[PDB]
């Protein structure tokens, strides 16, 4: 449907790029194994130095 | 714990007790540590003077003082009732 004047990107997804992507989700999927959750709204440094790592993490996917 | 012990064993003291009520102490520790103050404020006589901070995320008094008070029986009633309403919520702040 659409031409080629869009594909800027379509030869960079056949690179070995899968592999970029599976040990980018499991940084992600370990930053939630280190996630301490505290009761009532309470937080420490760590769990905040991880809600900003997690738009690092939103960006890429 | 007697009045005469705690009296020949020390001096003359200027308590503040700095409650922690965060919210990471909410739970069993929160109960502990309303029982641990009330038994604390019960070790003091009446030429000590007492009062009862707390803190999280903001220190404030935890009664209508606002200054170290001669905890005498009266006192020390007051900052007893006002400790057992104590709850917790919040981050903490040690710096303040
Ligand atoms: C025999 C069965 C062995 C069971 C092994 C299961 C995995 C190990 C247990 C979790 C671990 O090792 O530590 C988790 C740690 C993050 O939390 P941590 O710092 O350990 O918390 C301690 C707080 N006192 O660090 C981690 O979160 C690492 C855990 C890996 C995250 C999931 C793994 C990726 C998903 C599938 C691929 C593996």
């Amino acid at each position: 449907q659409n031409p080629l004047r869009k594909a800027c990107i379509s030869i960079v997804e056949w690179k070995p790029f899968e592999t970029i992507i599976l040990l980018t989700i499991f940084a992600n999927c370990v930053a939630l194994a280190v996630y301490l959750p505290m009761p009532e709204d309470d937080n420490n440094s760590l769990n905040l130095g991880l809600e900003k790592l997690e738009y690092f993490f939103l960006t890429v996917f | 714990r007697r009045p005469w012990y705690i009296q020949g064993a020390a001096s003359p003291k200027d308590m503040l007790i700095l409650v922690d009520v965060s919210g990471s102490v909410s739970g069993l520790t929160l109960k502990l540590i309303r029982t641990s103050v009330s038994e604390m404020l019960e070790t003091l006589s009446d030429d000590d003077f007492v009062n009862v901070a707390s803190f999280n995320s903001n220190a404030q008094d935890v009664s209508c003082f606002q200054h170290l008070v001669q905890a005498n029986v009266r006192n020390k009633k007051v900052l007893k009732d006002a400790v057992n309403n104590i709850t917790a919520k919040g981050i903490t702040d040690y710096k303040k």
